[PDB]
């Protein structure tokens, strides 16, 4: 089967690990070991066809700044998220599409913007700006919910959808 | 009979503090969550209707995990004999409100796993010998959640592009029929798809609508994209004849989408017609045959009076059909802000469930057209065009609204400046094959 | 035996409401922190590595002073006889407890003046005459937080530059061999500084960082500004032939840097070679030899498939090492973010332990490879060199950034554009005196 | 021994006198006579180099602008100092490094920007800013907690590392 290597990018410090953990997990499974192939190596059936997702989130691992050009070149897919409660994060959304664009040598690179959001605090971006955010883009924008998963699927499976009608 | 002392019970006695019916079951207009949950488990009789608007419209006025925690203290009832026909019937009626939710509103349990372990925590703690071999087909429920038409449909119509030259696909390219049909494969599918849970609480109004009315959402990008691009087409469409050539085709989808019942559809190009770059382009439409200016004005004639006579329209047809989801959910948020969310009497606070009813009605209303599918080929690659239009490109909103209007400003610019001359932009037959299919 | 009345003590009997085990010493896999802090003081037997685990993750679910204070309630048992055989064990455990604590975590008494007051008082209040004698050894642990290897190590290589001409000193200047070596020991000596209480609570990521991680982040961006600097002197050498030598000599480093188990080296180059200002200087790499291209490819394969190789070759070497550290903070993180911080039982609340001993596992084996030292001679000069870099100056992270970038395209300008020729800018031989040491 | 003069500057109302106070205190010695020659004066080992440290810290005495200039003269080495809770304390560093550069006729003076924190009011001033505005000047920047004097040394000990390497 076809095999997408996807890369997640965005501000540390806000929970962007809630993405690919969530996806990477069942009902009343909350457990959760980032050392077996199983935590970053999921296989799902998308528009009828099969296919074999591996995530790369190196979150943790934001202050090696100069290793991002390296970890980036390793996908065709990436995943620009930022936390709807943090402005800053939104704000930090462009200069990581700049990255992507440079490594990858390309104008238009499989990618999309996923919001996620932590209901403790206060949304700070609206949907519009993120919206509009993504149209001056070109590419699909992705609210998800990090303690209901709502959200979470359609962020992955629409991405695989980029790559595939690219 | 004789039940508890009420300092362990439901069974306080229905007063005007507790419930208040609606002026052979009776239907109850307001209530205390717990009269309105002894009355959702009654004993006296079981309430499947009632079950099914609560368990639709709840969340609302009491919160999943307080419903699980009220269910559960409704079934632990103590004793004070007779109690078979009050123990026993009640106890059927909760399990039987507890399978109704795992079925049709798992959403609740997908969304928050603790709800879930305590509803596998309770159902295991059945007693009954018998209620156990019952109460597995509850569990089989859960462990799960984790049409041949009379006649052939018709034949794919093809006009200028032929199968597979997706690179020719466009508006004049394709076959009129076969756009309007896609169109509406494409529409049904998307109409389908949205949940109730995505209408009530007028959820796709607040902050959060991004995340949880994705499929509503999805549907009114995709009617608002048709109605921008169809704008685009005209307006970009600088020669007059061939300009006079796109805005009857788009009559003609119209008049299609008018035979499929597809109203989502008719509205999308009643709205481009009527949109201010499009409206005032007199000399457009002058040359457009008679015929088809009435088969546009009848449609333009559906919005009128507001809708009155679209309401009647949908009443009178039969399905497959797309209705048009915007009164809906002007109702539903009307329904939902117009009317109070608790009723006073005596002193005591009563959760007016009425309304709630009517917005359940409304919801019903919007899933029984989801039913009947549309007997007509799906052609993957013109889905897949109609699917991928982007006529607003990179631009926000505003930016393109006011490219279109200078654009038909340009092609047609005000009274005392004369209407000027533009170059053919397209280098193939302008005339339409028809909206009647081959055989 | 009998304890005391429960209202009087931590007598409350194991349940499933209490403690869970992992299915000689039972695993704990959650409980309330009364049951846990009990068997954390278990009068039936010792458990040293409980201990040790607890005392370095309960800051996320218990704070130091409502420690203290749960530990003399433990402590004061009131009698109901045979409390000989759970008095003097229990007491016992407690004190064992409150040695390990001020011994190995006295950073919580440094940062809080009243908590380590609290400890003091509490120690004068014991009162067996015997005990009083053993604990004067907990005392004076308080009071005072208030290796020949075989053969000689290898001589400092020198090339180029001399000993003492700092001036001089620069990646062509000094010898290859010692540059990876005097690295090693900075980068070692880095690695070897930071304490679990850096890492536990994923603290490095919150916005007190630089208060509570000052040693990782020291550590880190030592890393950061070393694979600039390679960049840096690769991009900013515009002469192809002396770039192709400055190219070489950095492969030579990144030998040295496997021979010494530098993983952190090792990655800081690779991380360098991979950027994009550096990775597409093909004209560059063209002329590099063949041998020194699979070093760099045997270099970039450790990073593949999730370090799986990295992972590998870690575990088959003998230290000293440098292992590469973001993999263990992504570890940490993902496992204190991915599990749940409180398990559901009966309606109670128990603490996820089990999710705590997994971040201590993580902890431990980066303690273990901070034991083992280098047997390597210190240059203070050339430490003084890559310890006062700034590759960045006064610019900002993209300012830089985009400089190397437009440097590079400067030098190997893209395809079309021919490559032009640039001046010599070291006046010094370009040839490396190898990687292989003197005798 | 070797001798620096030490002098803090900083915007006042926001307690950073914290500093050079739990700098020159034991554990469980939370008393303090700002009279005493002990209250300045602390002799320190640093990089094995024994020395004394002179720290004058005029607190209090900010509503004499015109003194800044005769007190900032005094020193050889600059603690600039701003609340991590307070903007506007830190928005008043740049200003006070001119003064600094100014009096000591000099476009590079040992000097380090530390970021105090009260545990009591909500950060304003992220790391990243401070980071940023560091660099930009060319000094070290060093966080610090009045509250677990987390910092406190490494603050002190820079500076003066900061002295020898010029």
């Amino acid at each position: 089967m076809t095999e997408y290597k996807l890369v997640v990018v965005g501000a540390g410090g806000v929970g962007k690990s809630a993405l690919t953990i969530q996806l990477i997990q069942n009902h009343f499974v909350d457990e959760y070991d980032p050392t077996i192939e199983d935590s970053y190596r999921k296989q799902v059936v998308i528009d009828g066809e099969t296919c074999l997702l591996d995530i790369l989130d190196t979150a943790g691992q934001e202050e090696y700044s100069a290793m991002r050009d390296q970890y980036m070149r390793t996908g065709e897919g990436f995943l620009c998220v930022f936390a709807i409660n943090n402005t800053k994060s939104f704000e930090d959304i462009h200069q990581y599409r700049e990255q992507i664009k440079r490594v990858k040598d390309s104008d238009d690179v499989p990618m999309v913007l996923v919001g996620n959001k932590c209901d403790l605090a206060a949304r700070t971006v609206e949907s519009r700006q993120a919206q509009d955010l993504a149209r001056s883009y070109g590419i699909p924008y992705i609210e998800t919910s990090a303690k209901t998963r709502q959200g979470v699927e359609d962020a992955f499976y629409t991405l695989v959808r980029e790559i595939r009608q690219h | 009979r004789l039940p508890s002392a009420d300092v362990y019970r439901f069974a306080e006695p229905d007063s005007e503090e507790n419930i208040i019916f609606e002026e052979g079951i009776p239907i109850i207009k307001a209530g205390t969550v717990i009269k309105l949950i002894e009355r959702l488990t009654y004993h006296m009789y079981a309430d499947p209707n009632f079950v099914r608007t609560f368990l639709t419209t709840y969340r609302s006025f009491c919160k999943p995990q307080e419903l699980l925690s009220l269910i559960i203290e409704r079934f632990e009832i103590p004793e004070p004999r007779f109690r078979k026909e009050y123990i026993q019937p009640v106890q059927l009626r909760v399990l039987n409100v507890c399978r109704h939710w795992v079925e049709h509103h798992f959403y609740d349990f997908e969304r928050d796993a603790y709800l879930l372990q305590r509803m596998e925590e309770f159902i295991g703690t059945v007693r009954g010998k018998a209620m156990k071999k019952w109460v597995e087909s509850i569990t089989k429920i859960i462990q799960r959640k984790k049409i041949t038409f009379q006649s052939s449909p018709p034949t794919v119509e093809w006009h200028i592009s032929r199968p597979g030259h997706i690179e020719t696909f466009d508006l004049l390219t394709l076959h009129p029929i076969e756009i309007a049909r896609q169109l509406t494969l494409l529409e049904s599918d998307l109409y389908r798809a949205v949940q109730p849970s995505e209408l009530v609480g007028s959820v796709w109004t607040k902050e959060d609508k991004e995340i949880n009315s994705p499929n509503l959402l999805k549907m009114i990008r995709h009617t608002t994209n048709l109605t921008l691009w169809f704008e685009k087409c005209i307006v970009e469409t600088e020669n007059l004849e061939e300009r006079v050539a796109v805005v009857s085709r788009i009559i003609e989808i119209l008049q299609v989408f008018q035979e499929l019942n597809n109203f989502n559809g008719v509205l999308e190009v009643v709205s481009a017609m009527n949109s201010s770059p499009v409206y005032r382009l007199d000399h457009t439409f002058e040359q457009i045959p008679s015929r088809q200016k009435k088969i546009l004005e009848e449609a333009h004639e559906l919005s009128e009076d507001h809708y009155k006579k679209y309401l009647a329209k949908l009443r009178s047809i039969n399905p497959p059909c797309v209705p048009f989801f915007g009164i809906y959910l002007t109702n539903i948020l009307k329904t939902e802000e117009g009317n109070p969310e608790v009723l006073k009497r005596h002193g005591k606070e009563l959760i007016n469930f009425s309304k709630r009813r009517k917005v359940a009605e409304i919801t019903g209303e919007i899933q029984q057209y989801q039913n009947q599918p549309y007997c007509l080929r799906v052609e993957s690659d013109i889905k897949r065009f109609f699917e991928n239009l982007n006529p607003m490109g990179n631009s926000m909103e505003k930016e393109f609204t006011d490219y279109l209007f200078n654009k038909s400003l340009e092609i047609e610019p005000r009274n005392p400046k004369p209407l000027p001359r533009f170059p053919k932009k397209y280098s193939y037959p302008l005339k339409s094959p028809g909206v009647r299919p081959s055989n």
